[PDB]
């Protein structure tokens, strides 16, 4: 009654049979932007069901060494479907999150991950190991793609701050005896109505491992994790030609 | 009528002057109500009271929530700079000096600051002016806030002292200090700490790389301060600013930094001194 | 013009006192707020979210830092051994170092209120076990037995469906409030300690790993307060911020 | 009902080289495994539980290891005091099976059997009983059979051997082989033959000995 | 005799009664602090409700 | 220091009982198992049971069942073993070892048993010298045969402890319900016949300590 679950949003559907809940992001659903807000001036456009849809990521491999992966939004999406030629041909944008992460193993398997949203997710660098030398992250790092990249430090978060306080953000646990799913829907998170997609990245997806991966001897080691993500009410503004970068 | 395809919160806010009561229990025994049993794979977290856990009294508590506030957690003045006028040495020997607004170099205000992510907030600036030695002496100064894009000043002689329409103020050394109210002036609706991007378009190269984080909302001009006079003085001048929250509004909390930090604007950490959050201790079971 | 008198207090500079002080621009009018969301009024809303514990905090996991937030059960040759014990004040240096709660804590000197617990299990699904979570009020050490550690405030854990329960600390404490505690003459407000043990066994069947982890979250219940603002230790400023 | 095999049951290397133990279980023991030294004569010590600890006495020599079902004893490097038989132990399940046992020997070279066969006395065989013997002395290594051979026939049962282990500095082996026998077969033939044959040696090491001499 | 309403808090004031001389809301005190609270929003961002004495989920 | 104590040696006829006791010292003895292992003569090395004696509960082996039975007296710190209807197979050493941690920590001393129903005679000494007939040559062993003991063992000796650095002392081997053993002393013919030598049997069961030269 509280185990299974689907979710129908534009021509796409959903089904899980061991999910958990479905956490929303401080407690705020997606919305449009409301004439008290808005600054700009142009009438918005609004594909309501070719960009509102799921879309389905590489999947990873998880071993038991793994130290966990990231994504950053909506630069996921900025070269995928319809939503990544409104987001080249428009200079602003605004939209909300469904991201939900799959990982199925079998009851003789065991594992916990961390699934978070940080909004504002800056990363950070080992400074040259020594603190010396004022590095900074290149833009295969900073903006990686629908590829995601892999965290160094995962303690740490590559950014200086815990993963013991990143409960704090919203997040779930996909522990591989209970569930093989984690739904959150996030809402528009930023100090201004409108920003632009190909520079600003709102939130940072972080799938950590907190449990290692488990097994014995014998049993089916290919165990991946699958990332899908889908817009909610997203509007774009400014047309213009298509900048890719 | 044509086509007919073409015609939310979750919580509620609440006052709480007070701890909440512990209200009395007894003993249960049954079958179907497990509240001490949870399920932390759902992101909530437990709610189960202690009266569902034990045999309870009856307490009523007088106990406040109020200096516990985001307005009195961060209404103490921290210490945001320290500019300095040597007349021997490399920094500012002609008399005068300029610093860019950057209120992210001293720790202890950095760390409350950066719980939250968005902060709104107004100001109040004090300036401490002494010599290096801690005493003092009469001499004339004049602080000036140079918005962006303003002319900045070049010299003790410069036009840009003229003050037309830079908000200034003119102080001796030995009377009290400056105080000043700032307003919120970010062309943004909240202070970003921490901002995911580029301010600009363009290919990015390894070059032109030393501006992920920098966003243009937070840059707010300069400090310049000079000894009045086309004259020298023969005094050594150290200032001391030291900032208030006032107003605040805060959004999206964050974890909280356990490194030391390195640079003003980035969050680098030193990566072969990781530093443990917690004390160690020998053995799982002893203590 | 009107006679007047100065008291003491004239010409000081309080770091903490609440003015009134002359602006720099008139006329000025700030940006228009729009509705961001996740407000935070309170600290005491942060306080009370679950973050996690850090119980295996060794001398020996200080190169790979991952492992401190998990600690380890397995099959048992004896009955009834002790499985980890850890103090319960947040304010003090150890596991509770880790926490949100913790870290705000030390921002404040006095606190009061319950705590809560809660031990979440990462193992196989084949997996079947019973734990025994004790709190003991202050007095002596640790126990040697658990027929020692029964005679508190202790809950009996079952593994199953619900990978979760929840252990509250009880304010049992002499005054209202509580400073933090120290090794010296301070540690007349310590909390006590919370023991894990094992009530039955920890069984497998052929083909599940031996060895399985549990995760502790820890966060404060609704009549949790705290008091006198003061700087924390936990951050050290060296030399300068470049 | 774990069968838990160790195999070989003798191995035998010289003084400060490296000895490695082996021991094979048939099902899955969670590494609780033990290994036992029993010197002779004495109770079993106890030096490794869990195949990777030591307990606190033994010296840093041995070190076992192990994964999966495969498990390993190494002692490095031997000395005098370590010379006794070795067992591992399996106490996952109930019954707590032991191994088979691997005796350790001294390594050095190769020595002839001399083969000094004994007549019977005149007054023992007066009560009605004779008891012929074929003493051999002073040879290396033990995996021989000596055979009885009395005109030219082949002859057992009735013959029994009782070697010893190894002496102290010389590191040799001996073996007695007697035969008791009532005194009325002593007179079917005349003969006293008694051939050792060994691996390498083609021919064997005989003695003879004759009544009517 | 009124005053400009420009500080950083007039729709959403966590205030109740402030002291101010001149014509500048952002040169006001700060004042007692409001002490209105919504945790649930961080402790149980659910989108079904989860009754605490029954289990959440079987 | 912890230490097991047991009884000593015994030897009954077919068909009796035996009560083995192990006596614990410097140790809880009703919060710990005690086991007991059995080693056979002389490749084996074998479990039989254990034994709680807080509550006295015991878990035996599958093949021991009807024939050994344990309990255990805590007021003297003395556990003892039973074993009934002893036949010429339960003849071996049987120990006494404590449970720790799964594995067997300290053992006892070591108590043996031998199941026989013959009765205690005097051994027979026969020599074995040359001869008539073969000398060759330079050098030759000598031994002497002793037959027809029992219990095991007695100390055959030459010449008055003076012969260390050629005696053999073989073990026993028993042979139709009695023993048998042998000695050997190896001599150059130059000292041969000139040490006659001594063999000197000692059985301090039946005071039976004949000797023989040659
Ligand atoms: C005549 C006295 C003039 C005093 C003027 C002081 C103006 C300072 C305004 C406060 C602005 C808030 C700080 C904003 C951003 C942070 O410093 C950022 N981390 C910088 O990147």
């Amino acid at each position: 009654s509280d185990r299974v679950a689907q979710l129908t949003i534009g021509n796409s559907t959903i089904t899980t049979q061991e999910a958990a809940n479905i956490v929303i992001a401080y407690g705020e659903w997606p919305e449009y932007c409301p004439d008290t807000d808005a600054t700009a001036v142009d009438k918005p456009t609004r594909p309501d069901v070719s960009v509102n849809r799921f879309f389905t990521l590489d999947t990873k491999s998880w071993a038991k060494d793994s130290k966990g992966w990231y994504w950053k939004f909506p630069d996921v999406l900025t070269e995928v479907g319809v939503f990544g030629q409104n987001a080249q041909f428009h200079y602003l944008y605004r939209s909300g999150f469904c991201v939900h992460v799959q990982c199925n193993a079998s009851k003789f398997h065991q594992g916990a991950l961390l699934v978070a949203v940080l909004p504002e997710y800056v990363l950070g660098t080992i400074a040259g190991g020594t603190g010396n030398e004022n590095s900074h992250p290149p833009y295969a790092t900073t903006q990686p793609g629908q590829v995601g990249a892999v965290l160094t430090h995962p303690y740490v978060l590559d950014a200086g701050i815990p993963l013991s306080q990143l409960t704090v953000c919203p997040h779930q646990w996909i522990n591989l005896r209970t569930n093989n799913c984690a739904t959150i829907i996030v809402p528009y998170m930023n100090t201004v109505p409108f920003d632009s997609a190909l520079n600003h990245c709102n939130f940072g997806l972080l799938v950590i491992p907190v449990v290692p991966l488990d097994f014995n001897a014998g049993a089916t080691s290919e165990i991946p994790i699958t990332v899908t993500i889908a817009p909610m009410c997203a509007e774009f503004a400014g047309l213009r030609q298509a900048v890719k970068q | 009528d044509p086509i007919a395809d073409m015609i939310r919160s979750l919580t509620a806010l609440q006052v709480l002057p007070t701890a909440a009561n512990t209200e009395a229990s007894s003993h249960r025994l049954g079958t179907g109500v497990v509240p001490a049993l949870q399920a932390a794979e759902t992101g909530a977290s437990s709610n189960a009271s202690d009266k569902n856990l034990i045999e309870t009294r009856c307490v009523l508590n007088h106990h406040s929530t109020q200096e516990t506030a985001i307005g009195n957690f961060f209404s103490r003045a921290g210490l945001v700079s320290i500019i300095t006028m040597p007349t021997m040495g490399t920094q500012n020997t002609d008399g005068y000096a300029n610093w860019d607004i950057d209120l992210m170099g001293y720790a202890q205000l950095r760390r409350k600051c950066e719980l939250f992510t968005y902060m709104r907030f107004d100001a109040e600036f004090t300036f401490v002016v002494a010599k290096p030695n801690g005493e003092l002496v009469p001499q004339l100064l004049q602080y000036m806030y140079v918005p962006p894009g303003a002319p900045k000043p070049t010299s003790r002689d410069s036009f840009a002292w003229q003050t037309a329409t830079n908000p200034s103020v003119f102080v001796k050394m030995t009377d009290p200090p400056a105080q000043v109210s700032v307003p919120f002036m970010s062309p943004a609706s909240a202070y970003q700490w921490f901002y995911d991007g580029y301010p600009t378009f363009g290919e990015h190269l390894q070059a032109n790389d030393l501006d992920y984080g920098q966003c243009p909302n937070n840059m707010m001009g300069t400090f310049s301060i000079r000894t009045v006079g086309t004259k020298k003085s023969p005094h050594s001048i150290t200032l001391r600013v030291y900032m208030r929250i006032k107003h605040v509004r805060a959004w999206i909390p964050r974890p909280l930094r356990n490194q030391p930090y390195l640079f003003k604007t980035n969050p680098n950490y030193k990566g072969n001194d990781i530093k443990c959050t917690s004390t160690s201790r020998d053995k799982i079971t002893t203590l | 013009g009107i006679p007047t008198e100065l008291k003491p207090g004239t010409n000081q500079f309080l770091t903490t006192d609440d003015g009134v002080s002359a602006p720099i621009l008139p006329g000025f009018h700030p940006t228009p707020p729009i509705h961001i969301p996740g407000e935070v009024r309170n600290l005491l809303e942060i306080c009370r979210v679950e973050t996690i514990l850090e119980v295996n905090n060794l001398k020996t996991n200080e190169t790979t830092p991952m492992q401190r937030l998990c600690f380890p059960v397995s099959v048992q040759s004896k009955t009834g051994e002790l499985c980890a014990a850890f103090r319960a004040d947040p304010g003090r240096d150890g596991p509770w170092q880790s926490t949100i709660l913790g870290q705000l804590c030390r921002y404040y000197t006095q606190w009061s209120g319950s705590l809560e617990v809660t031990f979440m299990f990462a193992g196989s699904f084949m997996a079947t076990g019973k734990m025994l979570i004790a709190y003991t009020p202050p007095g002596g050490s640790v126990p040697a037995d658990r027929i020692t550690a029964m005679l508190g405030t202790h809950v009996i854990w079952d593994f199953g469906l619900q990978s979760s329960v929840t252990l509250v600390v009880p304010w049992i404490s002499n005054t209202h409030y509580r400073a933090h505690a120290r090794a010296g003459y301070f540690d007349y407000y310590t909390t006590g300690i919370i023991t894990i043990w094992y009530q039955t066994n920890y069984v497998v069947p052929i083909g599940a790993p031996t060895t399985a982890y549990i995760v502790a979250l820890a966060a404060a219940q609704d009549n949790f307060t705290m008091k006198l603002c003061k700087d924390t230790e936990d951050i050290e400023q060296t030399a300068n911020i470049q | 009902d774990i069968q838990m095999t160790q195999s070989s049951s003798y191995l035998s290397v010289s003084l400060g080289g490296r000895v490695t133990i082996t021991c094979k279980a048939s099902d899955h023991i969670n590494n609780w495994l033990a290994w036992y030294q029993q010197k002779p004569g004495n109770a079993p010590r106890l030096l490794i539980s869990g195949a990777t600890s030591l307990e606190t006495g033994v010296p840093s020599r041995f070190s076992g290891s192990g994964s999966g079902k495969d498990y390993t004893l190494s002692i490095t490097s031997l000395q005098t005091e370590d010379v006794a038989t070795y067992y591992c132990q399996q106490y996952w399940n109930s019954p707590y099976t032991f191994g088979g046992g691997t005796k350790l020997e001294i390594k050095r070279a190769d020595a002839a059997p001399t083969v000094s066969i004994f007549p019977p006395s005149s007054e023992q065989l007066t009560s009605g009983g004779a008891s012929v013997v074929c003493f051999l002395n002073n040879f290396y290594p033990k995996d021989i059979n000596v055979k009885w051979k009395i005109d030219g026939s082949e002859r057992q049962n009735g013959v029994l051997n009782s070697w010893t282990d190894q002496d102290s500095k010389d590191s040799t082996y001996s073996m007695s082989s007697t035969l008791t026998l009532t005194k009325d077969e002593y007179e079917r033939h005349n003969s006293y033959t008694c051939e050792a044959t060994h691996k390498t040696s083609t021919s064997p090491i005989v003695k003879s000995f004759n009544r009517n001499e | 005799s009124h005053e400009n309403s420009n500080s950083a808090s007039e729709g959403s004031t966590i205030n109740y009664t402030t002291i101010n001389y001149y014509k500048d809301a952002y040169a006001a005190s700060a004042g007692r602090q409001d002490m209105s609270q919504d945790p649930k929003r961080f402790t149980d961002p659910v989108m079904d409700v989860i009754h605490e004495m029954a289990p959440p989920l079987k | 220091q912890v230490q097991l104590q047991q009884s000593g040696p015994e030897l009954v006829k077919p068909g009796a009982s035996v009560k083995i006791s192990c006596k614990a010292s410097g140790y809880a003895f009703s919060t710990s198992w005690m086991n007991w292992v059995i080693q056979r003569p002389g490749q084996g090395l074998e479990w039989i049971g254990r034994i709680y004696p807080g509550d006295g509960d015991t878990n035996y082996n599958g093949k021991f069942k009807g024939k050994a039975t344990l309990t255990a007296d805590k007021s003297s710190s003395t556990a003892y073993m039973q074993l009934s209807s002893l036949t010429s197979v339960d003849s071996a050493v049987y120990f006494c070892a404590r449970r720790d941690y799964g594995y067997f920590d300290y053992w006892g001393q070591g108590t043996t048993l031998t199941v026989s129903s013959a009765k205690t005679t005097p051994p027979s000494v026969y020599p074995l010298a040359p001869g008539c007939g073969d000398t060759t040559g330079s050098s030759v062993t000598l031994g002497c045969l002793v037959k027809g003991y029992f219990p095991e063992s007695v100390t055959v000796t030459w010449n008055s402890g003076s012969l260390s650095s050629s005696v053999h002392t073989f073990p026993a081997l028993l042979q139709s319900g009695l023993y048998t053993m042998s000695s050997s002393v190896t001599v150059p013919s130059s000292t041969w016949p000139s040490q006659t030598v001594t063999c000197s049997v000692a059985h301090p069961a039946s005071s039976t300590t004949v000797d023989k030269k040659l």
